[PDB]
């Protein structure tokens, strides 16, 4: 406590009653003539001190400071995801205890926990003889951490692993799990530091905190500054000289991450660190967004309209990919305007995105695989693929990523529908070229071949299937025909009912002869068949026969409606067939006028058929809650409907204070 | 009205629909019988579509624990509903609530927000 | 969020606590001897309590004690004239000004009148609110009140006393008939400040041609100074907000003169109000929407040139901001 060291790198005096030795060192480092005055041994000592202070990043005193720059460089394979290089280094013959300590960290990182445990035990055995206190202490710590991880993993796998994986997985044997349990009996990490020789205690006190059950409590408590609002009206700026709360917090986070990763400490895989990173990043993003909003409100939108409060780079992207789940990223997105945040160093994040693709292809194309490594890898892969939406990518990288995602990713964590949303997020920044269109066609062909078996059936969590893929491919390419699917159609036969229906779903992608042959296998004979075809089968136009069927149905329902007036009884209803016809007529799908005679049965039907004379006192605002963008625009266009909808929306917004109705009102009708 | 099972019910005004953990036995069109049927809605208002698509929400039906596909006109008439926690007296609540909500399928199990 | 909608209970205990705060303030400030270190921390809590008391109902005696403590024993370095005024105005939402509180306010106004005798004295407010507003508050609840001590002070005022003449002129409505006659005999409208004071107190309801000449002369002088500064590269920013009032008047047609159209270029709000069609709407700042009143807001939603841009701003603020005022403005008037 003789001085203060600041994250900017400048040192200040504090509570020191003596000679300012640090100031003299800085002057000596500044004066090459003062250095030559020193002795030879002192010269070598000064050179070593200068090298150390330079690597650490201490520059000079605060008063002699200036426009100091800052950058983050973590020189560790664990933070670069260089799996092949790590494996090759493991395969090498460790030349030193330091080569053995890094190798054990890599082995634990790669999922071979037992091998890492053995290596750590060997290093602990050798260190005490070697008189390497630091490595001995850190290896004890890491071995205990690995043991805790092993026990928790065993419990998790034996509890729920057998279900999610579809089969009980035995990552660890029984004799080894007994051996570790017998070795680590009554072992207490708490006293590890106190038993050391007092020279080690006097020297390496700064490492004692690695023995505590929890650290980073002061770092988490210091986050409260980022939430202050008074600073916005008037920012004191007294937290640090030349830096604000954002800068100090971010630099502290970088220092923590660098210290934990560059020394190969096996604490970077526990829940506390993940929570710390999540909290810090989320608070920083929220503060930046709030500052931008306040600046926009205060001055004109011409200034700060899209200011970049929290700029994202390679380090930020990798940290968010590694330390966030899907739900956390969703919360971050809904909380803030991510699209407004530009991303820097795209070539690096792109390399990481296409680099995550190669590793996943290796993992799942090959039969061999590690359970723990897969568990810790798939979350990162999914997070990175989700967050790659806002990043521009090259054609080759996009194609490789698309292939890896579509073909090599296990259905276990994705689905027809789950995969679809992933692709569309990629399409919003890089419009579909021909290469990935061909890849999508190949995927569709494969999943079409999958339908030959009777028992095969697609499963989706959001109702999205290959039909959507066929729609997407056509959206970007109006004129497209799949020759492979066309020849599949031309070789089709009646008994292939599953394939017949699945291909009916993909009718637009076919050729003329193929689609003629397919439609020769099905027909419509009733209003129910017509609706089934429109839903599945893609009936494009309402032929006069279809309208005649509709008219017959409405007249039959008119007779039934008269008999219902006679009854005065109505048990229940499920789906209104009439409202669909009314909206179709409103959309100019049914050109006949006979349906106008059958008016007065359903309020929605009358409203959508004859808006001008409709009694708007019968209108239900909840009806608006189901209409889609196209229908909302069409309704807004209509003059007879616009002002009544405006009034009902105004009343609902004033009273209900519901955000959905307000959003509709601002988006479409005003 | 007061019960311990109702504490799991939620209301989403975005769709004006109720969400709860209940399974139903149904008879459709007075000609088909199905047991342990539950449904799930997915809010995808801005989804790729043609001229005949008019709804922001898509509903899917699952009889028992498997997907159910039906082409015959969809008629619905409730006969029995039961909570997963083995709680009864929910049929009257379901009927009453469904009567309050004019939206189709007033009660479901899960809601998925894709937008 | 609206705190008023939230219910408050145990109001008697809250009243007891804030009466304790008031009596502690009185005891502390009454004598020069003080606990130096206890002052800094206690001041913050007292300020918070008195500002948040807006949403509780207080008894008459407690209200009087609180008002006395806030008015006559609060340090000036913390609460100024304007801050005191706004904090007091916050407190009249649940309890309309009783006669006793109006008497305390009259004691405050009479006190300030005694502080004006020395020519080397002025009132400093960080929000532009001064003693006059206090009087207006009384007239907002009791139109027929006429001060006696203040009227006598005016009646015995002399020309040699100029600070007092203007200070009482700013609060003309509270004076008596003979006091008003004496004061208006001693003072007359010459500068723009006197014109604004008279407009506020109702002395001059409409803009006469001579006042238009005064306005045009002020605008010409400001234009010359601004041109000189711009040539120097040290263009100064508009101050005193008079230009905003002139632009609002021109939009409202209160002042009729082509010279106004010649005074476009230095102030953004003035240009927007004077030439809505040619105004660059990218320089519009949303805060002005809050400053506008009901009549001006309604007239804004009538003009064709500025309505669309304003609704784009309102929709932007209700989608980008956390203030409910924007939605209220957009719904009540523009939609």
């Amino acid at each position: 406590y003789d001085y203060h060291f600041e994250v900017n790198g400048t040192v200040v005096r504090h509570k020191n009653k003596g000679f300012g030795y640090m100031e003299r060192f800085f002057e000596l480092k500044e004066s090459c003539d003062e250095r030559s005055k020193l002795s030879k041994k002192q010269y070598e000592r000064f050179n070593a001190l200068f090298n150390f202070f330079e690597k650490n990043g201490v520059i000079c005193m605060a008063k002699d400071a200036g426009t100091l720059n800052t950058s983050i460089e973590i020189n560790s394979l664990a933070y670069h995801g260089k799996y092949d290089v790590m494996k090759k280094f493991i395969e090498e013959q460790s030349v030193s205890i330091e080569d053995d300590y890094k190798k054990a960290f890599f082995l634990a990182c790669l999922g071979r926990w037992e091998e890492s445990y053995d290596l750590y035990s060997n290093i602990i055995l050798n260190s005490i003889d070697e008189s390497n206190g630091c490595v001995y202490y850190l290896s004890q710590i890491n071995r205990y951490r690995i043991y805790q991880s092993i026990t928790q993993a065993v419990t998790q796998f034996n509890g729920l692993g057998l279900l999610t994986f579809g089969r009980h997985y035995k990552p660890f044997t029984d004799e080894f799990l007994a051996r570790i349990e017998r070795e680590m009996t009554n072992f207490n990490i708490d006293d590890l530091f106190n038993g050391m020789p007092f020279e080690f205690q006097k020297k390496y006190k700064i490492l004692e905190f690695l023995s505590d059950n929890q650290f980073l409590y002061d770092d988490t408590v210091k986050l409260f500054e980022l939430t202050n609002k008074v600073r916005s009206e008037m920012s004191e700026g007294s937290y640090s000289f030349g830096m604000s709360s954002d800068i100090v917090v971010l630099l502290r986070l970088y220092d923590n991450l660098r210290f934990l990763y560059e020394n190969c400490l096996w604490s970077v895989s526990f829940h506390e660190f993940h929570q710390y990173i999540r909290n810090s990043m989320s608070l920083l993003i929220e503060k930046a967004e709030y500052e931008r909003t306040r600046d926009i409100d205060e001055l004109g939108f011409s200034f700060f309209g899209k200011k970049s409060g929290f700029f994202m780079e390679y380090y930020d992207f990798v940290n968010i990919s590694r330390h966030f789940k899907i739900d956390d990223i969703k919360n971050l997105e809904r909380s803030c305007s991510i699209d407004k945040i530009r991303f820097g160093e795209q070539e690096k994040i792109e390399e990481y995105l296409v680099g995550i693709a190669e590793e996943i292809t290796k993992q799942f194309s090959a039969n061999g695989m590690n359970v723990v490594f897969y568990t810790q890898f798939i979350s990162e892969a999914k997070a990175a693929l989700y967050f790659a939406k806002y990043v521009k990518l090259s054609e080759e990288g996009l194609g490789k990523i698309v292939k890896a995602l579509l073909f090599y990713f296990p259905e276990r964590d994705l689905d027809i529908g789950k995969r679809y949303v992933w692709l569309e997020r990629l399409t919003k920044c890089n419009e579909l070229p021909k290469s990935i269109i061909s890849i999508i066609d190949d995927f569709l062909v494969l999943q079409a071949e999958k339908h030959i078996d009777q028992n095969y059936s697609e499963v989706s969590s959001n109702g999205l299937y290959s039909r959507d893929y066929g729609a997407l491919i056509k959206h970007f390419e109006k004129n497209f025909i799949s020759k492979r699917l066309s020849e599949i159609t031309l070789c089709l036969t009646q008994d292939k009912q599953k394939q017949i229906d699945f291909l009916f779903k993909l009718l637009p992608l076919l050729s003329t002869n193929a689609k003629s042959h397919l439609l020769s296998f099905k027909s419509v004979e009733n209003i129910n068949d017509l609706m089934n075809g429109i839903r599945i089968g893609l009936i494009d136009e309402f032929t006069p026969e279809h309208e005649e069927l509709i008219i017959e149905y409405l007249e039959t329902r008119k007779v039934n409606y008269i008999v219902e007036k006679e009854k005065g009884i109505q048990t229940f209803s499920s789906n209104d067939y009439m409202s669909t016809f009314g909206i179709w007529y409103f959309l100019e799908e049914i050109n006949n006028s006979k349906m106008e005679e059958f008016i007065g049965m359903d309020d929605q039907y009358d409203f959508f058929v004859d808006p001008e004379n409709f009694d708007y006192k019968k209108f239900i605002p909840s009806w608006l809650k189901n209409y889609n963008d196209k229908l909302l625009g069409k309704i807004a266009g209509n003059k007879h409907m616009k002002h009544h909808v405006i009034e009902v929306l105004k009343e609902r917004v004033k009273n209900s204070n519901d955000k959905r109705y307000l959003e509709i009102l601002m988006n479409y009708f005003i | 009205k007061d019960t311990g099972a109702t504490h799991d019910l939620v209301y989403h005004s975005k769709i004006n629909t109720f969400v709860w953990d209940v399974e139903f036995d149904i008879v459709l069109s007075d000609s088909k019988e199905l047991n342990k049927c539950y449904f799930v809605k997915c809010f995808n208002p801005y989804r790729i579509n043609g001229k005949c698509d008019f709804a922001v929400s898509s509903i899917d039906i699952f009889s028992e624990g498997k997907r159910l596909l039906i082409e015959n006109e969809f008629n619905f008439k409730i006969t029995k509903a039961v909570h997963v926690a083995t709680s009864k007296d929910v049929t009257e609540i379901v009927l009453h609530l469904s009567e309050r909500i004019s939206s189709p399928f007033p009660i479901v199990k899960e809601v998925v927000y894709l937008d």
